[PDB]
């Protein structure tokens, strides 16, 4: 596919404890600088033959016909999914990240809030 | 008289303050690392599929 637009704050990412994923997150973010710095090099297109050419000039011939038909025929599955949990080892850790921890926390914040009202009097 | 009320009272903002920036990071880091797990990932493929076609042609 194209590329995929996630934008990362590297400040917040490696902080995390899930805890089996704090260790992880500081590796996996330079194994993403190693995976970032190769894909944004890649050439992005190979090129292709003047069968033409090669059609004239090879011959023990018909084979860059051969070839320059099912080369232009001949396609490619892209590369497969391994580690896809992190969409949903996500959002589920997110509720505990963000609702669960959060609001409980909001709880917390609050009665120091209100008792600094107090302290207030 | 003054001393403890004052100190009360600077604890307790304190440990509200810590308690919803603690909150607001988790979320906000987290939703960072999926930008890139993602990224890393998929970025890879297209890239093989790219030198791929290199590679065979050639």
């Amino acid at each position: 596919r194209k590329l995929a637009l996630k934008t990362i704050d590297w400040v917040a990412f490696g902080e995390i404890i899930p805890r089996n994923q704090k260790a992880v997150a500081n590796s996996l973010k330079s194994w993403n600088e190693t995976l970032t710095s190769r894909l944004a090099t890649l050439p992005e297109k190979p090129p292709a033959i003047d069968w033409a050419y090669y059609k004239a000039n090879v011959a023990k011939a018909g084979l860059v016909d051969d070839f320059e038909k099912k080369f232009n025929a001949l396609k490619v599955p892209i590369p497969e999914d391994k580690y896809t949990a992190q969409v949903d080892a996500e959002e589920k850790e997110d509720v505990k990240s963000c609702a669960e921890f959060l609001t409980q926390s909001k709880t917390r914040i609050q009665e120091y809030e209100k008792e600094l009202e107090k302290m207030r009097n | 008289q003054l001393e403890e009320v004052k100190q009360a009272s600077i604890k307790q903002i304190q440990d509200a303050i810590d308690m919803e920036k603690s909150q607001q990071a988790l979320v906000q880091k987290r939703h960072y690392l999926f930008d890139v797990q993602r990224n890393n990932i998929a970025m890879a493929l297209e890239v093989t599929y790219r030198e791929r076609l290199h590679r065979v042609y050639r």
